[PDB]
């Protein structure tokens, strides 16, 4: 049951370095890779995560892509780049300069052969995989062109396994390139068709919940990433760590899709407050699904008031009862039934784990199903109307090799993806 | 359901890979497109998995017919001893005891006097 | 004179985590199997240790990664702790047909191991849910493999049955509708067991506020030692098992009885107690305490067994039987008269010090079979016909090759399920 | 079971003397010839390798042949020449000069019967001979040319005995003379006729083996010749050390030549790591076996992922499980059996010693047998197929005494030598 | 009353190393010689100190300074310690007939000295391998040359069948074609070993996942000394090798029976533990205890010996015997009825201070003539077939000036071998 991260792109490898820091952090670990905890639970976990080498020496089993060797520098030369070996450190000169095209077509395939013998390297080794992880951005060039070759080529090894990735929604106040819609599009033409399932991160969503609901002044990659990893830690140990509801993510994968082009999830992260009300605030099950319900702690630009949820889970942390979470999962069933779809009477999977969070002595982590993710996928497309007619920086993709019905097919398969929300939106 | 991904993801990497298997495998892979089965099954000859022919069983009253291989045309339930399936992250051959053969068994054996020297 | 407790699931297993200890209760057991005096559920070795007589079956290491580093592991055997890999993902068709069966040539190659070490054996009895993936399915798929092996012995079910409003998972009526069918088909026994009204106890009659699943398996495991373990102890009415299978299922397909249980005295309400033979009767026949949501005030009664623990005296069980036919309101039907059976042990109940119910002097069961319990499968029916209409999680199955004509032909047997109850509801 | 290392050119003698550099620290025994060990392994075997003269004066049974004096006045001046007695020093002026026709036909036949006569001393003070070890390169003009002389006399004196040289096959990168491919054709004509068997050693193949898999800057001669002498030393003392499989070499030559003119050797050395990874690797019978089936280890220039395997020796050495072992090694048969041969099912041959090697723990040596060999053996002859049309310095060795026909006859031998190969490969 | 153990190849010292070892362990025997009471393996001098009857054979002197430098030095004497000066090349010629004939003179006139030495003389047992050069070849020229000289004598052998999957080398089947029918020959009974259903056996009801030669002699000299010890120690049925030869071989070319032992229990595994007499027979009955890879299911049963240690009680053994006729699996033949020979000593089994055996009351060993033996043999019949047919390695001993006619005549042999399992396996 292990888990291979691979993350892509300048973004996803800044993303992760957070993530591992966390798992690191969560094990009581040295940052050369010794363990210094004292608990079993951070003993017998090891296997899914990390590799044990001799001495007591545990290497993350994390993969870490890009064309330019300069964001793994700073890893590297920084805390947390000593535990992972020189094999994680793969990469080409030069970049794509956030470029699709080159990226999966013409200039970034060279490198996915070394990359998926690497993977082949660490698969061999594995002695039982549950599912592969991912994470990069929709405006990814080396993230996202890359991966969708990846992906493509891991379903057609492994079928079995689960096959997720943690994209980045772009905003339209995060303007770094113009063919970023172009990036976009191309990618959700492959990532529907060779992920499993996914998640719906925007940064500019969670600008809003540094400053709105947290009090922050500055709003840091890092510190965004912290909050992104407290939520990507916290559904994937709910795996690894015992309780009375213990949720695979194969079990999810089940509950949360009804159609398997239908896997785009809204998560959201519960014990959000700041130190102000530290002193204010009282930590009960009804105060988190209070917060939980909240559509400001959302890491998506989405109003779930407006849409209508396919289905809910519900990830838990802490020494609970079983009483106050199944009445209190009702009470919003019995508040809000309006943002449901009908044939379904319980839209909301409880994922209770009995143990508890370091600090935190109850955590939870919201995921979402909502009809309003389409919202966004109307903001990639009217951008992308706009930009095909013009054909501005076309030439750029058109010496590469690239065409413009393939583009309509990919803006189709993103009309069908709307269209698809509104034959269950009601 | 259809074990012919599955299939394809086991002669390109385990019994067909080679640069001389190549041209063999060439005719092979047309052939599965062809058949109009989704349960396709591998002939072996002992346990050390050389490839020998593949088959079109199914577990109604579907032929067991011989695709394409070197083998027997009929292979009877009683014909069969081993049953094989096939790890993706081994890249071989597992062994299944004894049990109803349907969709998730890959492969098989068979008898040794059923073989001609 | 020896049977087998079987626990497959996630459910399961968390119930004889507690069940196992309360066996240890009966005679103050130690952890290594040194005991003063009883071989039913356990079996002697040589060094005058005792090992259960149990099955625990999970495809998820985890949970038996907490049995095997718990207290009582001295007690269990390897053989006993039966682990799988890959996980069911909470699937019927994985659970029974898929990642079950690289499991089944195992774990039926371990019971025959413990057949044989049992001599006259009475059967066995399991313990999952209704709704999940490996006591679902793998249940479906045991049970089906142990009809044909022993045809002739006790097949026991005590079943969790998920609320209609609490589902921690929402394949869980999509799981259910093709277990039924194969658990009617083989089961002898079976018990169905909504948490929901056992929240309802546990907050009112025991005023906890805060229960967990391991104090809800308290409760329930002390009703199944009144059962399971106290009808081998002697007592003024020794009945055994068997006498049960003819005396409460005279049907072919009739074999789901309520299990009810109403002495719920907690710490403090044993200072104001004071408890007949009559009066436990009275609140046996109370809706909160029935431990299903459901209303045997609307259903037909068929039999009432009853089974009694401690202080019993049978001139005044006698008094308590014109009572229950003073206080009708219970509908019972004509095709018996007067069928009620009655086990009496002398033994009084047993109490878990760590539990929150009070030390009693008499425990009272109370079976019954009443034509309530369809509606609560008509529950199940309405949420499953919903999911069939828009087809949502087919894929699951279909890409595990399962068919969706058979999905509507489990319907109908779950509608003759249903046809079952309106047979003895409208007839008298 | 004595064996007598005779160190034949400038390469050969270069090449043992950091071999007899490994055999002298092996038995920790100071460079006057004083044994200073402590154990008994390195006090029984010592009548193999080692004369004993009086005083605890160890004699290395070894022969440095050159017709230059200069390679061997570096290593007398240099440390571990005062080990070695001085009748080892027999040499002409002047030499060849890469000349194979000088050093086997006209020039070279008389100090032979100088060295045969010190041969014929060494043999009579010998108590039971196992075989003859030698050492040089096919383009070795003082060290084939004087060698092939040798073993065709040697033969003819000791036919029983083990007559096998470790030859250098010559890199196309690495360009002394032109008439070198005319002098690996011509020892390749009399090598197949008087040894028993050989090994494949490439330079080149050696520069990727520093490099890519070692990290290493400036490879030396010294530093090939290091790593070459674990693979030479890694062979020979597993007939000397006990263990639970103790593999003798002629019981080797039994089990891995099927036709008596084919008898061409692949080594491979299994612990190959970098100091980097020193601290993140486990060294494991999987993790040896997994560079042992690594071509980029090999010590010739060959695919064996091309050619199929003849026959597999593996050479162990450590304190290793025979379950440990077995199941390996059959893990690779289920893996890549389409890389044998058909008709025989074990292509693998075991060889577990006893004996840990010194520092490491486990090591392991790998010595395969493919058909991959021809593609080296047609290096040679498509370079001579160009040289023996213009007759490109053919009047240096015409003068000698040389035959075009006898050139062709060696071309023969070298079209029949791939042909062999061809029969046997498919 | 004196036998001599015979040692030849690296594979049979290395099983001697051990089982000298185990054979001071039955009396708790000092290194020099001095035991308070037993002269059948041994020699009593004038000083009070024993020397083993060992014949210890190898042409490479490697494993005999192993021997002779070790503990137990002070028991073996230099007569004892028989070693060559060059090897044998892995090779059956070399061992037969060019290398073996210079030690042959030395070797045959010490057993001579033994011999007289011997007063009352059963014979030998010879602990060798199939496929080696010392073990297949110089053991074909040294039981040439016994069965001449001593032809009234026990024949035996204890040899070490390779791995159809595992063999250390390609030349194991090319030596063993020649070796078995002049095997067949001369030998009164010979056993196979096969190490790979040995390591079954230590990873699983031993859970040892790092064996070695060392430790797999641990477990096989055992099972040998429950053969060899104790037959001559008393016990309720004191039954002798010389009834064995007529009672478990009632053919001309009969005699490979299969050696069998399961009780075999690990160290943690005691704590869980009570096996009676029928128990033990059952595992006996398992293809995981059978010692040689091979399925017992189809293969017909000629004869089942019994040699048991310890806590025997007879009347229960009455019992067992109807336990295993009610439990037949077994395919017995009808040319005899129910011949079931027993063998009880009362004396319990040895346990070895740094084995990872735990200590039992009593040890099960099963001797039986199977028709699956041949499956094996067919497994060396093909691997022959295809290095005869490609002309492989055959220079090694036309080069010793073996015949290619002779090779194919030792297959018509070994096709003759399997026509005796046809005769038997056919007919009935
Ligand atoms: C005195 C004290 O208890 O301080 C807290 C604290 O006050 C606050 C501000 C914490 C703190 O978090 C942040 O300030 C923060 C900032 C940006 C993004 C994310 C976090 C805290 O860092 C977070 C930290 O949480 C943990 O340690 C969890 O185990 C968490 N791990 C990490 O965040 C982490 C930090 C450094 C290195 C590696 C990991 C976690 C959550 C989910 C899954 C796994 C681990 C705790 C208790 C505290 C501080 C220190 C202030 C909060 O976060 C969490 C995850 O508890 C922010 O919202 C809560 C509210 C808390 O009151
Ligand atoms: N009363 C009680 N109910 C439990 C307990 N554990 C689980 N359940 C119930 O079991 C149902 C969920 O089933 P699962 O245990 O997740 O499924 P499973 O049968 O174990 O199989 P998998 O899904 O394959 O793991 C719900 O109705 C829970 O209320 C427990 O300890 N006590
Ligand atoms: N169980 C076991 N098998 C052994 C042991 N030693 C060797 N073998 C087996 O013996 C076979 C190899 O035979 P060798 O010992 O090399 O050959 P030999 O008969 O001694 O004769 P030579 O080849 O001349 O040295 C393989 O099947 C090994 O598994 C041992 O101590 N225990
Ligand atoms: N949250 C976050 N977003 C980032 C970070 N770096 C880049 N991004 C976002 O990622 C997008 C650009 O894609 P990126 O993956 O960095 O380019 P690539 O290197 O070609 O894969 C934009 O939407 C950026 O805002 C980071 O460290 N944190
Ligand atoms: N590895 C290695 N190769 C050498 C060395 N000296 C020469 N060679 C190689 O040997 C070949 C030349 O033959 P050489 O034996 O030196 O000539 P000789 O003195 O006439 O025998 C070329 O391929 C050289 O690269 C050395 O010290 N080490
Ligand atoms: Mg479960
Ligand atoms: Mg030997």
């Amino acid at each position: 049951r292990e888990i291979v991260h691979i993350q892509a792109g300048q973004c996803g490898n800044q993303i992760g370095a957070k993530f591992w820091e966390v798992i690191s952090d969560e094990h009581g670990i040295d940052p050369t890779g010794s363990y210094h905890g004292d608990s079993d639970l951070q003993l017998e976990r090891i296997n899914v995560y990390y590799n044990e080498a001799a001495g007591n020496k545990y290497v993350p089993r994390a993969i870490l892509v890009d064309l330019e060797p300069g964001t793994m520098d700073s890893v590297r030369s920084g805390p947390f780049g000593q535990i992972f070996r020189p094999d994680n450190f793969v990469f080409g000169q030069s970049g794509a300069g956030n470029n699709w095209a080159k990226g999966h077509y013409t200039e970034g395939a060279e490198l996915v052969d070394s990359v998926l013998d690497v993977v082949r390297k660490e698969s061999e080794s594995c002695d039982c995989l549950q599912g592969f992880q991912l994470t990069h951005s929709l405006g990814g060039g080396t993230g996202s062109g890359m991966g969708t070759l990846l992906i493509s080529k891991i379903r057609e090894e492994y079928p079995d396994r689960i096959m997720n990735t943690f994209s980045v929604v772009p905003s339209p106040k995060v303007s770094d390139t113009v063919v970023e819609p172009y990036n976009a599009t191309l990618s959700v033409h492959q990532l529907v068709e060779n992920t499993d399932e996914t998640y719906c991160i925007d940064n500019e969503a969670l600008y809003d919940i540094c400053f709105r609901t947290l009090k922050l002044t500055t709003p840091t990659y890092g510190d965004l990433n912290h909050l992104v990893s407290a939520t990507m830690s916290g559904v994937t140990t709910c795996l690894r760590f015992p309780g009375q509801l213990n949720a695979d993510l194969r079990k999810l994968a089940v509950n949360m899709v009804p159609f398997p082009r239908l896997h785009f999830f809204m998560p959201g992260f519960a014990p959000l407050t700041s130190r102000g009300s530290q002193q204010y605030r009282a930590l009960t099950v009804p105060e988190l699904t209070q917060q939980m319900f909240d559509a400001k702690n959302m890491m998506a630009a989405c109003d779930p008031r407006h849409g209508r949820y396919l289905t809910v889970a519900a990830v838990f942390r802490g020494r609970m009862s079983m009483k106050e979470v199944d009445e209190q999962m009702l009470n919003v069933q019995n508040k809000n039934s309006s943002y449901f779809v009908e044939w379904i009477p319980n839209n909301v999977k409880t994922a209770v784990c009995d143990i508890p969070p370091r600090g935190l002595k109850m955590s939870a982590t919201f995921i979402g199903n909502s009809t309003a993710i389409q919202e966004l996928f109307k903001r990639i497309s009217e951008q992308f109307t706009a930009m095909f007619r013009r054909k501005a920086f076309l030439h750029w993709y058109t010496g590469e090799g690239m065409d413009e019905m393939e583009f309509t097919e990919a803006e189709s398969n993103m009309n069908d993806l709307v269209s698809e929300y509104q034959q269950y939106q009601d | 359901k259809s074990n012919k991904p599955i299939i394809h993801n086991a002669i390109s990497h385990c019994c067909l890979a080679g640069k001389v298997n190549e041209p063999h495998k060439n005719s092979i892979l047309e052939e599965l497109e062809k058949c109009d089965a989704n349960h396709y099954i591998i002939l072996f000859r002992d346990a050390g998995c050389q490839f020998r022919a593949l088959y079109c069983y199914y577990p109604d009253t579907e032929e067991i017919y011989k695709l394409t291989g070197t083998g027997p045309k009929n292979i009877t339930k009683k014909m069969i001893d081993k049953l094989y399936k096939y790890s993706s992250d081994r890249k071989q051959f597992n062994l299944i005891p004894a049990k109803t053969m349907s969709v998730s068994v890959d492969a098989l054996t068979i008898h040794n006097h059923l073989w001609q020297p | 004179r020896e049977c087998i407790s079987i626990h497959v699931g996630q459910a399961g297993v968390q119930i004889g985590n507690a069940c196992w200890e309360l066996y240890c209760l009966e005679h103050g057991i130690q952890p290594d199997g040194q005991m003063p005096s009883f071989n039913t559920f356990f079996s002697e070795t040589g060094a005058g240790k005792h090992v259960p007589r149990a099955v625990f079956v999970d495809l998820e290491p985890t949970v038996i990664d907490e049995v095997r580093t718990g207290t009582y592991r001295q007690l269990f055997h390897p053989e006993q702790l039966i682990t799988g890999k890959e996980d069911a993902a909470n699937n019927y068709a994985r659970g029974h047909y898929t990642i079950g069966k690289e499991i089944i040539d195992l774990v039926l190659d371990r019971i025959r191991k413990l057949a044989d070490q049992c001599t006259g054996l009475q059967g066995f009895s399991v313990f999952h849910s209704f709704g999940g993936g490996t006591g679902s399915g793998f249940t479906s798929l045991l049970m089906e493999r142990l009809s044909v092996d022993y045809g002739k012995k006790s097949k026991l079910e005590f079943s969790i049955y998920p609320a209609p409003q609490v589902s921690t998972a929402v394949v869980e009526p999509y799981n259910s509708i093709l277990t039924t069918h194969t658990t009617l088909e083989h089961s002898d026994c079976a018990f169905m067991v909504d948490n929901e009204a056992i929240y309802d106890i546990c907050r009112r009659n025991l005023d906890i506020e805060r229960p967990t699943y391991t104090n809800l398996n308290r409760l329930i495991g002390q009703i199944v030692s009144s059962i399971t373990a106290s009808l081998r102890f002697d007592g003024a009415l020794n009945v055994d098992l068997t006498e049960f299978q003819t005396n409460l299922v005279p049907y072919p397909r009739g074999h789901f009885p309520l299990a009810t249980y109403a002495p719920v005295i907690s710490a403090e309400k044993a200072y104001h107690e004071q408890l007949s033979v009559a009066e436990i009767t009275n609140a046996c026949f109370e809706p909160a305490n029935q431990m299903v949501k459901c209303d045997p005030r609307h259903g037909k009664y068929m039999a009432c067994c009853l089974l009694y623990r401690g202080d019993v005296v049978p001139k005044d069980v006698n008094a308590a039987i014109a009572t229950i036919k003073t206080k009708r309101t219970i509908q019972f039907v004509d095709w018996c008269p007067t069928g009620f059976k009655v086990g009496i042990n002398y033994e009084p109940p047993t109490v878990v010090p760590g539990g929150d119910l009070a030390k009693v002097q008499r425990a009272v069961c109370m079976l019954s079979n009443t034509t309530a319990i369809a509606e609560a499968w008509a529950r199940l029916d309405h949420k499953f016909d919903l999911m069939y209409a828009k087809r949502a999680f087919v894929h699951w199955y279909v890409g595990e090759g399962m068919e969706e004509g058979e999905f509507s032909e489990a319907r109908e047997d779950m509608a003759a399920l249903e046809k079952d109850y309106e047979e003895v509801g409208v007839d008298s």
